[PDB]
RNA sequence: AUCGCUUCUCGGCCUUUUGGCUAAGAUCAAGUGUAGUAUCUGUUCUUAUCAGUUUAAUAUCUGAUGUCCUCUCGAGGAC
């Protein structure tokens, strides 16, 4: 069905959505 | 009684703030007489040395005294781990920074181009 | 044809490559090359 | 492009201007040299005609 | 002495998004282009 | 007012943070047929009996929604 979003995508989602997809800092080395 | 004020300025030499701290520093030691005098009656005219004039080998101090300094070494660096006041994680405002050195870089951008 | 998804795409992208890389901006995006992202931002 | 950035101390400014006009000098010194090379015969390296055609 | 930081649009060694605004900063008209027109007008 | 501790706020460091060069180093980006199932998604339903159709039962579907005066579907009453 096309009909008009309600919101929208605009740009910071996006932004935002990468800077919290942050699994590239990982888990710490495991302390023994 | 009495009164005071020093206010903050640019750093504007690693000297400045240096010689300020020594201010502090120095404005805190008290000095006990005794000991000043009894040393003193011991030695004599060796008190009052020239960059030149006058020689003893090494005075050895008692432990008691060198806590006094050690003491004051911890109290100095942890003020000095302070120097850096750090702002809260805040997350309220809009991210376009993808990790914490793309976010620290976009922050000396924000204060270079206005 | 531009889809308010692409352009806000191109927002971030421009955003975040430069302006002068519209090869790999263009590669970001399905069914546009660079010649039509550049025109879309210019 | 003409390069003009914000708050940088004229120093600066006059020793970046200075050095870029040495090496654009540099530049184009070497693309005239090759340029009189390629035409009358000398080289047929096959770099220096693609390098030669972008400087020009 | 303060030395601003370059924002390159051909170098983005560590990947880092910046926003339009400081990426983008870091026309004349003769008064003789009158007198031709009308003149060819006239 | 002074000293110390704690809480919040703000300023200053924050170079401690964009590996060098060239011809921006170069270049570029091409698939089903049939139905049908399921899942999402979007949406739509108080009204009062009763008769039937129907159904395992519901439901659905069909069909109307006590007379008399009177005042403003509404009201007090002879009933």
């Amino acid at each position: 069905n096309k009909a008009p979003a309600e919101v929208q995508i605009t740009a910071e989602q996006l932004l935002r959505e990468a800077k919290e997809r942050e699994l590239e800092l990982l888990p710490p080395p495991p302390q023994q | 009684k009495k009164k005071r004020k020093n206010p903050d300025l640019g750093f504007s030499d690693y000297a400045a703030a240096q010689l300020r701290q020594y201010h502090r520093l120095t404005k805190q030691i008290k000095p006990d007489m005794e000991t000043y005098e009894r040393l003193r009656e011991k030695h004599g005219e060796e008190f009052f040395p020239t960059s030149n004039s006058l020689l003893h080998g090494t005075h050895v101090p008692s432990t008691e005294e060198i806590d006094r300094m050690v003491i004051d070494l911890e109290k100095q660096i942890e003020k000095r781990d302070k120097y850096s006041r750090r702002r809260p994680y805040n997350d309220d405002a809009d991210i376009d920074y993808i990790n914490e050195r793309n976010a620290k870089f976009n922050k000396k951008a924000e204060r270079f181009y206005g | 044809v531009w889809r308010n998804t692409e352009d806000e795409i191109l927002k971030a992208a421009v955003m975040k490559y430069g302006k002068n890389q519209w090869s790999r901006i263009a590669s970001l995006l399905h069914r546009k090359s660079a010649k039509q992202c550049k025109a879309r931002w210019y | 492009i003409p390069w003009k950035v914000p708050g940088l101390p004229t120093p600066i400014e006059n020793m970046i201007l200075r050095y870029v006009k040495a090496k654009a000098d540099w530049w184009t010194n070497t693309a005239h040299y090759n340029r009189e090379r390629i035409r009358r015969g000398a080289t047929v390296d096959k770099t220096v005609c693609k390098k030669n055609l972008g400087r020009l | 002495w303060k030395i601003p930081p370059c924002i390159s649009n051909w170098k983005n060694a560590k990947g880092y998004t910046i926003p339009l605004d400081k990426r983008l900063a870091a026309v004349h008209i003769n008064e003789n282009f009158a007198k031709l027109a009308e003149a060819l007008y006239i």
